[PDB]
């Protein structure tokens, strides 16, 4: 399951941008989708996070989760961003091949989209 | 299929008389037994007759004046005379059928006879 | 007499058809009203899904993974695996869940069942891990065992899931069969609807109908007054504290004439029984298993389940009697079983004595009429055309059934359909001496020509839903949604 997104660009403290990252392959109505707020070079930390299932997980209030739940892909919107929220993003996704259990750990992450800003 | 008629007898007017068909054969409930008399004056014509479902069947003027009835002990059919008067003087005889048409009245849709018995009354 | 005897009859057959779809409706009812009171986002009772079998189909396999993991649930404990079977040849459905799961096949030395220490954690180290289990082949009522010592370990775990290894779950199916034992503490299993998905076979569709209607009827109609026979099975729900203090009883028993790999299911439902606990029927849950599509197979799979009852009917009648005010419908329903089955043996032998055509015709357009009765209304339940071709299985059944209970009733080189060869005699031998006997024409009399017509005219109407039947199957109309995707996945391998 590749999961590839675009989006990104200027940021502004008032401005709102969108991300929708899209994925190839079936979800199997079991995987967690999850974003991480920088590339894992130095620091990387949980934003967001919600079942296909169903369900939610913020860090807030300031992140919206949406699933098209046709299509397999989701968007996310942003707003109220700042300077040191801005950075890249991954939306990877975690199998549930393993466990069932929300490990919150990017190690137990296997599939990992290409970081685009 | 044999048909033996026997019975009869000469009585006044109002008498009471029984008359009975034997047969015998390899079935005798699938037959259908009907009784037909025959007059000098006129041709023969149907007055009571029975069918392989025990249903009774009569003429004009026979639905209460005649009862007919049959038995498988002894597989024959029995008629009997009830209230004889003299313009009822005629031959019996009795048919067997197998495989028939809707129409049961015609002489001719029965394709057994039997040898009959004479029954005369004077007064 | 005769007629009588067929007015009687009929109007018991219909009274009670009416009392069981009452009880239907009313249980139906109950449990939307249950529903309609379901918070959202609803996972306060843990699964653990336990999936048992033995010589799957690869594929059956592999479409009953996908389907159990496509099931959305709020939180599942684990899934356990456990085949019956360790031979070489016995690997493949063992690759198989290494492609779907992870690889933890982790073979034990021996089956628990026997095992000195009757512990769980002997053979399993960690509990998130998804462990399988491949066990020496020696019954599938050992391979259960091992799967609930699995899933009682956890203290986490408050409630298991039984499906079969054949059988296809649903996105909601989980959801439906654990809600309701939560909210009644009094309630503690609940059994799930199953369903057949291949129904190209005259067989296995009138076996598919048979199964919905005694789903929707008589599972309903036990649910109301909440004494469920046969509640495990595949789509079953089971809570931890009764199966945890009754698998030693239901494991420790002894039988005299035991199939090499049958599976317990009455006996389960009876132990449970005994407690007093009540037990629910949902038909919101949809299960898809397969069927036997050959008539000997048939056969032998109804002498078994007709042994196993009449095996089990000693203990039935115990269970209503711990109840208080409960249980007198099901000794009532075991009781009607016997005597509706003693009654029509009697009608069968008594029409085939006297052998009268006004008899035979009165009782087979009765039932006639009330096959077309029970077939419209299960159209109406089901909003399905489909149903209409259920008249046709009443051939069927008193072809099989019959001498699968003579037979299960007289047990208690194969030597098994020898009884349906003498039954089949037997009855053609009274179908040619009626013939026989009866061979005349008399289109006067109006009780012959009446029978004729009423003969010609069931025929005729048997005639046509043969050819219905016959051109659907062309058509591909009479084919399940379900089984055009199974069938073009498997052309697509
Ligand atoms: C898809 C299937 C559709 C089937 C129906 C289709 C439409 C056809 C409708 C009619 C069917 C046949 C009914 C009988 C027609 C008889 C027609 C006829 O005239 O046949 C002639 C033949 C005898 O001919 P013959 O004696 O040579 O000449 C007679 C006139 N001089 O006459 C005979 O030999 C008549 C013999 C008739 C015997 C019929 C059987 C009677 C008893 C039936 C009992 C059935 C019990 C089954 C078991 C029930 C147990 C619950
Ligand atoms: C000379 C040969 C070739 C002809 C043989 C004739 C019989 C063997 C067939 C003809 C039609 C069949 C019957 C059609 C309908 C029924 C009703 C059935 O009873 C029920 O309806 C039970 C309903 C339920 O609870 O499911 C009992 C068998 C019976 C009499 C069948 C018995 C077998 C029959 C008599
Ligand atoms: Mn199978």
């Amino acid at each position: 399951v590749q999961l590839v997104e675009s989006g990104g660009g200027l940021v502004q403290a008032g401005g709102s941008l969108r991300l929708a990252c899209a994925a190839s392959g079936r979800i199997f109505s079991s995987d967690t989708l999850a974003w991480f707020r920088r590339a894992p070079g130095k620091e990387r930390e949980f934003v967001a996070a919600s079942r296909w299932s169903g369900g939610g997980t913020d860090y807030k209030g300031r992140f919206t989760f949406s699933r098209d739940n046709t299509r397999n892909t989701m968007c996310l919107e942003m707003n109220s961003l700042k300077p040191e929220d801005t950075a890249v993003y991954y939306c990877a996704l975690r199998t549930a091949r393993d466990s069932y259990y929300y490990t919150r750990n990017p190690t137990g992450y296997d599939y990992w989209g290409q970081g685009t800003q | 299929v044999q048909l033996v008629e026997s019975g009869g007898g000469l009585v006044q007017a109002g008498g009471s008389l029984k008359v009975s068909c034997a047969a015998s054969g390899r079935a005798f409930k699938t037959y259908r037994m009907a009784w037909f008399r025959q007059a000098p004056g006129k041709e023969r014509e149907f007055v009571s007759g029975i069918s392989a479902l025990e249903t009774t069947y009569y003429a004009d003027s026979v639905k209460g004046r005649f009862t007919i009835s049959r038995d498988n002990t002894k597989n024959t059919v029995s008629l009997q005379m009830d209230s004889l008067k003299p313009e009822d003087t005629a031959v019996y005889y009795c048919a067997a059928r197998r495989y028939g048409g809707t129409d049961y009245t015609t002489t001719g849709s029965y394709d057994y006879w039997g040898q009959g018995t004479q029954v005369t009354v004077s007064s | 007499s005769a007629v009588w005897g067929i007015s009687v009859y009929g109007v018991f057959v219909l009274g009670f058809y009416i009392a069981q779809i009452v009880f239907s409706e009313f249980n139906r009812m109950r449990l939307s009203d249950w529903i309609s009171l379901r918070p959202d986002n609803w996972n306060a009772t843990r699964v653990a899904v336990i999936i048992a079998g033995y010589r799957e189909d690869p594929f059956m396999f592999k479409k009953c993974l996908e389907s159990v993991r496509d099931s959305e649930y709020g939180n599942v404990a684990r899934l356990i695996c456990v085949i019956d079977g360790d031979e070489e040849e016995d690997l493949k459905m063992a690759e198989i869940y290494k492609q779907v799961y992870n690889d933890n096949v982790k073979k034990p030395g021996v089956v628990l069942c026997e095992s000195e220490n009757k512990n769980g954690s002997t053979i399993d180290s960690d509990v998130s891990k998804n462990i399988c289990i491949l066990q020496p082949h020696r019954g599938k009522r050992e391979s259960l065992y091992t799967g609930f010592q699995l899933a009682s370990m956890d203290p986490s775990v408050h409630a298991v899931v039984l499906i079969d290894s054949d059988t296809v779950l649903e996105k909601n199916a989980i959801l439906e069969v654990v809600y309701p034992l939560s909210c009644d503490p009094n309630i503690k299993a609940v059994a799930g609807e199953c369903k057949i998905w291949n129904t190209d076979t005259i067989l296995s569709m009138l076996v598919s109908w048979r199964y919905f209607s005694a789903f929707n009827v008589e599972r309903g109609a036990q649910s109301l007054w909440k004494t469920v026979q046969c509640v495990g099975g595949p789509l079953g729900a089971y809570t931890i504290d009764i199966i945890n203090e009754i698998k030693d009883p239901w494991i420790t028993q002894t039988f005299l004439g035991n199939k090499c790999t049958y599976g317990d299911n009455r006996r389960l439902t009876n132990e449970v029984l005994m407690r007093g606990k009540k037990i629910v029927y949902t038909p919101f849950a949809v299960g898809w298993s397969d069927s036997p599509t050959n008539v000997m197979r048939y056969i032998v799979q109804q002498t078994r389940w007709s042994k196993s009852w009449c095996r089990e009917i000693w203990y039935t009648l115990g269970s209503a009697w711990k109840h208080g005010f409960s249980g007198i419908y099901l000794a009532f329903e075991c009781m009607y079983q016997i005597m509706y089955f003693f009654l029509v043996m009697y009608l069968f032998s008594y029409i085939a004595i006297k052998a009268d055509i006004r008899a035979q015709t009165a009782t087979v357009l009765v039932s006639t009429l009330v096959t077309i009765i029970k077939s419209s209304y299960l159209a109406l339940r089901a909003k399905n055309l489909k149903a209409f071709y259920f008249v046709l299985y009443t051939y069927v059944y008193f072809f099989c059934m019959i001498p699968a209970r003579i037979t299960a009733m007289f047990t208690m080189w194969a030597k098994q359909f020898l009884i349906t060869y003498m039954w089949w005699a037997g009855v053609l031998a009274a179908g040619v001496y009626s013939i026989v006997d009866n061979w005349y024409f008399d289109w006067a009399d109006i009780q012959y020509r009446f029978a004729l017509v009423g003969i010609c005219s069931y025929l005729v109407f048997v005639s046509i839903v043969l050819v219905i039947y016959l051109i659907g199957k062309i058509t591909t109309w009479n084919y399940t949604p379900l089984q055009k995707e199974l069938i073009e996945e498997r052309y697509l391998h």
